[PDB]
């Protein structure tokens, strides 16, 4: 018992570092495709003109 | 009397390590899939907002 609940804690420690982790990728690749829509966009507009 | 009280309380917390695993990887799946979704939201709201963008430009 007293080791499940050693097991319980890091398992949440390391399930909120992972949660946080892919938060932040996911963050990242937001950026990337935002950056890489807008430089898109840029180049429909100047193919247009 | 405290021998009695001795095997049920390690049968309970036999069953109750058994439930307390149990319930620590469903609570690490359930937040990892919380978590993915909302990865999936930010790509995906991000996404509309550059869709957005350029077809306005």
């Amino acid at each position: 018992l007293a080791d499940a609940d050693a097991m319980h804690a890091k398992a949440l420690a390391d399930a909120k570092a992972e949660s946080e982790k892919v938060t932040e990728e996911a963050k990242q690749d937001s950026e990337r495709i935002a950056a890489q829509l807008s430089e898109q966009a840029g180049s429909e507009a100047e193919r247009i003109k | 009397a405290e021998r009695e009280a001795m095997l049920a309380k390690t049968a309970a917390d036999n069953r109750k390590s058994a439930e307390q695993v149990a319930a620590a990887q469903a609570d690490y799946e359930k937040e990892m899939a919380e978590a993915r979704a909302q990865a999936s939201a930010l790509r995906d709201e991000a996404r509309a907002a550059g869709r957005s963008v350029v077809d306005e430009k």
